[PDB]
């Protein structure tokens, strides 16, 4: 299929509490390599799968000093954007920056992101260019014209285009076995009577990778959404993902109502009935 | 493998 | 200033049968801002030992977290999972339930 990389970068101010919390994470699909929190003990970024640990010294020594430079920037811009909105020392904001790349079966570039968040709302995004910015508000516009001045795009469009695929296919490789698995749901369905009149089914995709996946309810042959219930999918904690929908069905009439899951695991998707 | 880009707001 | 309310699931890591261990699930999503307060609880007791996932978020910004435990449930023993946010008025209870 296709694959993507992603870091994703998160700056607390805890006023009168010292420094920002900062946590900063990476993603290949939908496994976690990497990590750091300004409040562990190491102050190193830190392995989280296997595969990553066959990176050398240069590398953790390479990874460390920029996630604390990251560190360091969102320190400065959570007291640079209380200027921009006039705020009191006394709140707490958050910072949030995500970037990374997707490529597609041949592993070629596909796509490239790089976006950032303040108190919960787009603050800049790189525009799908990668060559221009968008500005959510006016007081974007002073952080725009920043980086404009200093050419950050055209240095993120090499990252984006260039070290961003070529680490993502050497992570691909390097960690075969895992990232480019599928493990297919293993399925079923549950029975649950709401009252004489009313039944609840529950159709399971459990134990699955990667994490994305559909369920869809039918009625004869026929799409249905109403009176059903599906869930974000969740992690199970091995590294698998889990999700259930559900319909409320007359009854009597469990027989007309199918399942249907379809996931890169299934060459062909599966249906489910009751019977 | 991070970006060197860390430019300040 | 956006603020978003978590969803929480209960749950566990495999399907559970009684005298087998495994793992009991806290994840809480769409949330914002990220502190938060999970716990979670054995016959409405707090439990000791209890790791959780580095924060990370969605496409539209919202927090996640996985909060986790083992443990070897039976008949008797009921769990479930406190979580506290500034968008909640008080702290809600989430109950595990077996089948559902």
């Amino acid at each position: 299929g296709s694959h993507s990389m992603r870091y994703f970068f998160t700056s607390v101010s805890r006023p009168g509490r010292g420094e920002p919390r900062f946590i900063a994470v990476g993603y290949v699909d939908d496994t976690q390599f990497v990590r750091f929190d300004s409040d562990a003990a190491s102050q190193r970024m830190e392995p989280r799968a296997p595969w990553i640990e066959q990176e050398g010294p240069e590398y953790w020594d390479g990874e460390t000093r920029k996630v604390k430079a990251h560190s360091q920037t969102h320190r400065v811009d959570l007291g640079t954007l209380r200027g921009y909105y006039n705020q009191s020392e006394a709140g707490s904001h958050t910072v949030q920056r995500m970037y990374g790349c997707d490529v597609g079966s041949d592993w070629r570039f596909l796509r490239g992101y790089h976006q950032y968040a303040y108190d919960g709302k787009d603050y800049i995004a790189l525009k799908e260019d990668l060559r221009s910015w968008t500005a959510a508000d006016m007081a974007a516009q002073t952080t725009k014209h920043k980086w404009e001045a200093a050419h950050v795009a055209e240095q993120l469009r090499a990252y984006l285009e260039g070290t961003c695929v070529e680490w993502l296919r050497r992570y691909l490789e390097n960690g075969k076995e895992t990232l480019q698995r599928t493990d297919a749901p293993k399925t079923h369905m549950t029975h649950h009577a709401v009252s004489d009149h009313e039944a609840t089914l529950r159709c399971w995709a459990l134990s699955f990778y990667p994490a994305e996946i559909t369920l869809t309810w039918q009625r004869d042959g026929e799409d249905q959404t109403q009176d059903t219930e599906l869930v974000e999918t969740r992690p199970a904690g091995d590294g698998t993902f889990q999700k259930w929908a559900a319909v409320v069905v007359p009854s009597g009439q469990e027989q007309r109502y199918t399942c249907h899951v379809q996931h890169e695991g299934l060459p062909k998707p599966l249906t489910l009935r009751w019977e | 493998h991070m970006t060197e880009v860390v430019r300040r707001c | 200033m956006i603020q978003r309310t978590p969803k929480i699931q209960v749950y566990s890591r495999h399907p559970a049968e009684n005298g087998k261990s495994n793992f009991l699930n806290c994840y809480v999503s769409g949330f914002h801002p990220s502190d938060i307060e999970v716990d979670l609880l054995k016959n409405g007791e707090r439990i000791e030992k209890v790791e959780h996932s580095d924060l990370s978020f969605s496409k539209d910004w919202s927090f996640y977290l996985l909060y986790y435990t083992e443990f070897t449930p039976t008949e008797k023993d009921e769990y479930a999972c406190r979580v506290n946010h500034v968008t909640l008025s008080q702290p809600k209870i989430v109950k595990w339930d077996r089948d559902m």
